[PDB]
RNA sequence: AUCGAAUCGCCACCUACAAGACUGGAGCUUGCUCCCUCGAAGGCGCCAAGUAUAUUCAUGAUCACAAGACA
RNA sequence: GUGGGAUUGUGAAGGGAUCUCGCAGGUAUCGUGAGGGAAGUAUGGGGUAGUACGAGAGGAACUCCCAUGCCGUGCCUCUAGUUUCUGGGGUUUGUCGAACGGCAAGUGCCCCGAAGCCAUCGCACGGUGGUUCUCGGCUGAACGCCUCUAAGCCAGAAGCCAAUCCCAAGACCAGAUGCCCACU
RNA sequence: CGACGUCGCUUUUUGAUCCUUCGAUGUCGGCUCUUCCUAACCUAGCGCCGCAGAAGACGCUAAGGGUUGGAUUGUUCACCCACUGACAGGGAACGUGAGCUGGGUUUAGACCGUCGUGAGACAGGUUGGUUUUACCCUACUUAGCUGGAAAUUGCGAGAAAAAGAUUAUCCGUGCAAAGCGGAGGCGAGCGGUGGGUAGUACAUGGUACGCUCAUCACC
RNA sequence: UUAAUGAGAUUCCCUCUGUCCCGAGUUACUAUCUAGCGAAACGACAGUCAAGGGAACGGACUUGAAGGGCUAAGCGGGGA
RNA sequence: GAUGUGGCCUGGAGGUUAGGACGAAGCUUAUGGCGUGAGCCUAAGAUGGACCGGCCUCUAGUGCAGAUCUUGGUUGGCGUAGCAAAGAUCUAACGGAGAUAUACUCAACAUGCAACGUUGGAUACUGGAGCGGGGAAGGAUUUCGUGCCAACGGCACUCGUA
RNA sequence: UUAGGGAUAUGUGGCGUCAAAACUUAUGGGCUCAUUCUCGAUACGUGAAAAGGGUUGGUGGAUUCCACCGGCCCCGAAAAUGGAUGACGCU
RNA sequence: UCGAACCACCUAGUAGCUGGUUCACAUCGAAGUUUCCCUCAGGAUAGCUGGUGCUAGUAGAAGUAUUGUGCGGUAAAGCAA
RNA sequence: AAGUUUGAAAAGCACUUUGGAAAGAGAGUGAAAUAGAACCUGAAGUCGUGACAAAGACAAUGGAAGUACCUCCAUUUCAACGGCCAGAACCAGCCCUACUGCAUUAUCCUGUCGGGGAUCAAAAUCCGGCGGGCAACGAAGUGCAAGAAGGGUCUUGG
């Protein structure tokens, strides 16, 4: 007979415990269009940090139609991933179970790093038995006897890819051993699939290949870490008047006298954030070149001055965005230098919004320490002048 | 999937591949509870049992009627807790093997390993298809058990109306399965047809008071 | 390699399928008549590889888990 | 059988005998997904339109599409809050003879302050199929006729169920794999 | 909608009883938080009206979602201001005091009125008046290790596996077809790892590729 | 009735503010982990639930439904 | 609730019969046998060290599971709660058993940690209503030197109002 | 209604499984369909009325229908943790 | 330590009230009702029970019938008594 | 509160060894150091350790019947012998068998006349007469049975 109001958070994320891994993985794929050409349907990036931008908005009945609007984007580098094997699956009444793997005739020392605690100091062995078996002619035909195995009763076909963190030149992600993941190719026959993932084998993918600019996309990432966190962060209930004995940042009541026990439904301290997420409908603004090969990333028709996306000073605790990379509008779950997945939306994509054509104007390139107001560091050499140092260093020129 | 140790003794024992005995019951057009409790007082009688095709038991009753009986009982739940609560499983098989174990006295170690005699399938899988002929149970068939003008309900339609997602596929597997069959018993015509023959002309080559035994015995 | 076990029907003919208000087939008169493969057996297996001119069995002594079991 | 241990309490040293235990798995990935959880929900504006209805006064709704509450899950580019980076300055009393360097006032005090954390105080994102209710029909008897039902069918609610989402093999996965070992 | 009659239902009121508790089950309200019910206020569909439209009345399915901010009052109730789609009603030991708070109630101090000769009384008013303990079990929330299908044992053998001299005695394909195509040693084949050399490819330090010498295995 | 006085009771106004909208960030000391030291309360036996009956609110009883073992930090629903 | 019992049991007495250093009482038990039972009796002590059993009768402070029972001991909780006001110590040398403490390999780290008293130096605090210097009350050797660290100084000690 | 043991046979209650017994007896007759409250299987007792309407019975009239009376079923029939013919289930 | 301090004693104060009350099995086995009581949480008193027996062991028996003979105003009936 | 109650004598553990010490390991005394000093006996409870038994989660304990493994226990038997296990025979007593006679039927059984019925015509179902009667199969499920003597006894004792 009281007052009312909505419970504190949602059921259908519990329990709130750390996840399993820390690579985002998706747990289900989009429905396969035997329709379409196939293709593939993920892959793994690197969060770096965050920006804005100015673009002019497309949506007539708005009031900011034909205007500019600034857009915060997270900036996610996309080195080109590298496929190895093929595995299938076929359906039976207790679901999916998978028919073999065909493996490539050739790995990364990145790849097989990830099968050891202890890679340097290890006798290295991996895949090596394999290799010679699979090069000989009953290798042969058991990976021909294998391929004919999915041709005939796989209904579902993916590729296995790895990350290269070679080619991730980052200096704070410390880890060496490549990321793995299975991506499901989608669309045409099976036999179309199989065909496909043989071609891929082997052979290096660029996310651009997955992905074009101006779609969305559905985002698989670990949420940022704040291990053991009280109820008032961790569910949102209300703080206790300043009065309380004993403490105020707590749930008062957990729980009526009958049932004689606590519910699963009341607010309790524990694990707050390092949980698995899928944020679904993040536009690409931009899948942008490795810089090596267009260095003028973050010049577009309206702002001629040649910058790359990394800001004055370094994304903050990453450094250079050095590869290919993807501009996502808004944020996405989880810290810096955290691996994540991009997956080709789940949800229907036939709103005015989710279709719209993104035109960038400007890419906001100042500091990411202290109020940057440079957009490049010439700016900030025109503002200054000579300082004392460069008038010291032209003093040891002339000598 | 057996230890290396259970291989490798096996391999010292010199004995052959091994098989206990099994009775195969094939489900299909079965009344569910009359089903159940046969099968359970044999099960706590020893026999090893493998029921198939459990999508295709009958319940007495239109569909909606047995539908609404299983909405009841899923919203059985322990409200503090749903994990350890009551478990609702979907499949028609996980459906009978539920039948039963409540025909037993689960509670204890005898119901226990009578109830894990039990092997319960949707359809007839590959393992099952070539073990013998599978087995009915006549005072539990609906041909005899339902007066016709009633309706009945097929368990995997219910099934897949309350949360089970594997009707299509075991629909696919039997049509596959059938064909399969099929083509094998047309093949072979030629074979048994010559057994067929060879009796008829043994008969006309056998001893004569041989042939005057079968007669007054109904054989020839 | 412990290890002695309890279990005692095999099969490459059952090991495909559907219907029981219609079961092999017809007919018209529609519940009877006519035809047949005549509508109540899965095949073997049970001591001579086959139905007969045979051929080792003990004393393991009158019951005892069959003292033996790749049919 | 192989090996390693050990018997019951009254010395020592050798012999048996008898028990007990080990004798095949380790370790590293990718997955399956039964079961459980479960979430989105409202308002307004544009237009329909001042029209349908109406003597007149008055006066609607949906395709659509533009926002906004609430709730949920995140994020830190911006703006705001926070500073023991006691960062850089400034300033009081005391104090090392002075300047310097500072130091004490449990962070002296004041201004500005990165990084991090963080606010509906900021920003992003929140999806699809069945199956029924009530009810309305179709075909159609019982019962000439009729009838929405009786046997069949159709359409159908913010309901229920599943998908998507979260946990996940005591759900004991004979799912697939890498490498040693054992078996061979 | 419904007189006067009549039949229910419910335990959200109060009474009646005195069954449990008097070697003690913390007692009103609020706050906080979760859950449940429906006799439905709003939100979804649908009937019907005296239903022209707009606004509404009554009913049906429906409890998935929602159901405010304030003045006076200890209050629950109330009723006033205002917002709103709406500001529905209940249960959970009159949910919830080792969760709080302590305004009320209910000790000792004190004042008043009335009563009493008096000490004192009041079901009347007033003011002031200690809110104790969790490190045990379970529950719940997170967080580690670890056996285990005869749920630790039996050696007690069941694959959502293949398909054959009884899974042995080859590999592919094909329908569980018809057939069809490959399959003492030296040398050869096929490859794994090292030398020489030569483009090229891929995101461009690091792999693959053609030729030759070496070794290694398997055949 | 009363100026003055009051850690007396009450109402309103200005100022002011984390009292509140609605919470956020920082510090010291704890908790926490380690070395040394080391108690008490309490303790029938013990501890997963639903319903049912029952001294009319069960941890044990009836019938169902759960339940692999051992642990660290918390927490105040129950242990009437 | 009443009553019976050549019914059981315990400490003493009058009798009568035995036993014990070749081991009494007591105590221990997968230690058997007997009895419906209270209990009795044997065995074995790799237990003990000096008294004591049976039977008839007499006699009494004569039988325990519980009284918020009495006294002593133990015990889970538990290596738990905690030992958080009064700001604080650092460094070298010396002293000390208190260390630089080791199987093979091994140069040293990764295999002796943590803690002490004194002197010197550094840093800080008390801040004269003082952890200053003297008295009453109260205490009565706590004063001083040397020695010593079993117990005590809720951690420690080479130190101490021990 | 009771010394402690066996055999045999009963009582009340049962005979689909739990759970001994019709391994679901008969070569017995009828009746009954029920959709979120679950129809029924509830002696004591532990879930109901006034009132009304599918099927198959009866009585009394009229030319198949009229009225009336039973059986079983249905409606009337709304509460708070998820739950109870004891459970599964049975037609 | 205070709506009558503390110490020792009278004092093991009294309690119709609360709590406790130590071996076996054998034969039997209740009452919560009556009357009186400042009696109602207690007693006396009779009843129910046990133990003793005594007396000529079938007697002066009976929670039952039958037959004979008395008693009755409740159920029903009545309001034309 | 508190028995000094070691042992017959103190014979109260020289000496070696390592440790700072306390002590430890040896060696001695003593009949005995589980007689080593507030030391006879040395219980219960609680704890450590070794060996073993196993064991999900039914809180544990408990009852009753078995079984597996153990048993420092008891008792019995060990040859013209057993008091142990088991199987068949007989006997006595019980307990299940297999075998059924007497009475009764009439609202009944049969033939034929008459009717009445129904379909193409019949027969039948049915009703009255008449003449006969046993529906006699294992007649009938109606009343009462009085029929002596195969199989069970680890349900008894020989
Ligand atoms: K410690
Ligand atoms: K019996
Ligand atoms: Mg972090
Ligand atoms: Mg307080
Ligand atoms: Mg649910
Ligand atoms: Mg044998
Ligand atoms: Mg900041
Ligand atoms: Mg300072
Ligand atoms: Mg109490
Ligand atoms: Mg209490
Ligand atoms: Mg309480
Ligand atoms: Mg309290
Ligand atoms: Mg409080
Ligand atoms: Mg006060
Ligand atoms: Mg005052
Ligand atoms: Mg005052
Ligand atoms: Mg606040
Ligand atoms: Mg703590
Ligand atoms: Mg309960
Ligand atoms: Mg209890
Ligand atoms: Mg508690
Ligand atoms: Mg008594
Ligand atoms: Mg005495
Ligand atoms: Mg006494
Ligand atoms: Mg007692
Ligand atoms: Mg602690
Ligand atoms: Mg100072
Ligand atoms: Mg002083
Ligand atoms: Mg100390
Ligand atoms: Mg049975
Ligand atoms: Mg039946
Ligand atoms: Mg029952
Ligand atoms: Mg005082
Ligand atoms: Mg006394
Ligand atoms: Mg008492
Ligand atoms: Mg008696
Ligand atoms: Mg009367
Ligand atoms: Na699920
Ligand atoms: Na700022
Ligand atoms: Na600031
Ligand atoms: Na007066
Ligand atoms: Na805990
Ligand atoms: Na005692
Ligand atoms: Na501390
Ligand atoms: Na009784
Ligand atoms: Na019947
Ligand atoms: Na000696």
């Amino acid at each position: 007979c009281k007052f009312e109001h909505p419970r504190h958070g949602h059921l259908g994320f519990l329990p709130r415990k750390r996840s399993r891994q820390i690579r985002g993985r998706a747990r289900a794929f989009p429905k396969d269009d035997a329709t379409q050409k196939p293709h593939l349907t993920s892959f793994m990036v690197f969060k770096a940090g965050m920006t804005h931008i100015v673009r002019d908005v497309d949506r007539p009945g708005s009031k900011v139609n034909k205007k500019e609007v600034v857009e915060p984007v997270t900036i996610l580098e996309a080195p080109p991933m590298v496929i190895v094997g093929i595995v299938g699956y076929r359906q039976t009444p207790v679901g999916l179970k998978t028919i073999g793997t065909v493996w490539a005739h050739h790995t990364s020392v990145e790849f097989r790093r990830r099968y050891y605690k202890n890679w340097k100091q290890s006798a290295q062995l991996a895949f090596s038995r394999q290799k010679q078996f699979a090069n000989t002619k009953e290798g042969k035909v058991a990976e021909a006897r294998t391929l004919n195995a999915f041709a005939k009763k796989a209904s579902v076909i993916r590729v296995i890819a790895h990350t290269q963190l070679r080619k991730l030149r980052n200096h704070r992600v410390g880890v060496k051993k490549a990321h793995v993941q299975e991506i499901q190719v989608n669309g045409g026959s099976v036999a179309a699939k199989i065909a496909l993932a043989k071609s891929l084998l082997e052979k290096e993918v660029r996310v651009d290949s997955v992905f074009q600019q101006s779609e969305a996309c559905d985002v698989c990432s670990v949420t940022k870490g704040h291990g053991t966190e009280g109820v008032v962060k961790r569910w949102g209930v209300a703080c206790l008047p300043r009065k309380t004995h004993r403490g105020l940042r707590k749930v008062a009541c957990i729980g009526a006298w009958h049932p004689a026990r606590v519910m699963y439904t009341v607010a309790r301290a524990g694990q707050h954030g390092y949980h698995h997420r899928t944020q679904l409908n993040k536009k690409i603004y931009q899948i942008g070149r490795s810089v090596a090969v267009e260095p003028n990333q973050a010049t577009t028709t309206y702002d001629l001055t040649a910058k790359t996306i990394t800001p004055m000073g370094g994304f903050v605790g990453y450094g250079t965005v050095r590869n290919d990379y993807v501009m996502l509008k808004g944020s996405v779950s989880g810290p810096r230098r955290r691996v994540m997945t991009l997956r080709r939306p789940m949800a229907p994509q036939t709103s005015r919004q989710l279709k719209e054509k993104i035109v960038l104007k400007f890419i906001d390139t100042s500091s990411k320490i202290g109020h940057g107001r440079f957009q490049t560091k010439k700016e900030k050499n025109q503002w200054f002048g000579p300082l004392k140092k460069d008038r010291i260093r032209r003093e040891e020129r002339l000598r | 999937f057996p230890s290396r140790k259970d291989a490798f003794r096996a391999q010292r024992k010199g004995a052959k591949k091994h098989r206990p005995e099994i009775i195969v019951i094939d489900l299909k057009d079965h009344v569910l509870g009359r089903a159940a409790a046969v099968v359970a007082k044999q099960l706590l009688l020893g026999k090893k049992i493998t029921v198939v095709r459990c999508e295709q038991l009958n319940i007495a009753g239109t569909e909606i009627r047995n539908k609404i009986k299983y909405l009841q009982y899923l919203r059985k739940r322990k409200l503090t807790n749903p994990t350890k609560g009551p478990f609702h499983h979907r499949a028609p098989s996980d459906v009978f093997v539920r039948t039963v174990r409540s025909m037993l006295p689960r509670y204890t170690k005898r119901g226990m390993k009578a109830l894990n005699s039990l092997v319960a399938y949707e359809g007839i899988p590959p393992n099952v298809v070539r073990t013998g002929g599978r087995v009915v149970i006549p005072r539990a068939q609906r041909h005899v058990c339902y007066r016709s003008e009633r309706p009945y309900t097929v368990l995997g339609n219910m099934c897949k109306h309350v949360g089970w997602k594997y009707s299509d596929v075991v629909a696919n597997l039997e049509k596959a399965r059938v064909e399969k069959a099929s083509r094998h018993h047309e093949k072979q015509a030629k074979l048994r047809d010559a057994w067929k023959s060879a009796r008829k002309e043994a008969l006309a080559k056998m001893p004569k008071h041989n042939v005057e035994v079968l007669k007054k015995f109904g054989y020839a």
